[PDB]
This record gives C-alpha cells, structure tokens and sequence, in this order.
C-alpha cells in the first residue's frame, strides 16, 4: 500500500 | 509485523534466488525486490518482495551500503539464517 521509500527505483544486485 | 528468523538452505552450487536493493548510502533497509523461483530462498518459503533484511547469520545489516551487503550475503553457506520484517 502506498508510497514507501524502500519500493523506489535503486540499484539492484541478483545474487 | 513482526521480526521473523528464517532458515534458508543453499547448496554449494546454488546462489540465494533473491534481487536485493536499498541500502544505507539510499536511507532505506537492505529489501528483497525479487524471490526468484525455485532458489533456496522461494523453497524456504519464509520470505516476501517487501521483506527488509534486518540480518543474515547474526550479521547487522540495519546500517550497511549496498555492496557491503550484498557481499555479506553472497558469502554465506549452507542453513543460513534470515532476519527479516516486513516494510
């Protein structure tokens, strides 16, 4: 639900 | 919720199965994006897109940059155990 800062668009591994 | 502590266990050729983001130089927690199907970390069953993880293996992650992380968590073999609540 909603705007969470954690759910912006960041960089990003696979691992 | 709540803190949970999950057992993932990872074979010896395997990786985690998981997309991570965030970290502290972004002010946000170490997050799983993506649960990767079949890879330890959908097969235990324990953890969802959304999850911060809080700790691996008694490992703080609460205040760490990103590659810091992830290579704590690349690191990590066997049963390994997850911190984790949900964001």
């Amino acid at each position: 639900w909603x705007f969470k800062k954690a759910n912006s668009r960041l960089p990003t591994s696979i691992i | 919720g709540p803190i949970r502590k999950v057992l993932l266990l990872k074979e010896d050729h395997e990786g985690l199965g998981i997309s991570i983001t965030g970290g502290k130089e972004h002010g946000v927690p170490i997050l799983i994006s993506e649960i990767h199907p079949g890879q330890p970390a959908d097969r235990c069953g324990g953890l969802h897109v959304g999850d911060a993880i809080l700790a691996v293996n008694g490992v703080n992650l609460r205040d760490t940059k990103h590659k810091e992380a992830v290579t704590i968590l690349s690191q990590q073999r066997g049963e390994i155990e997850f911190e984790v609540v949900y964001v």
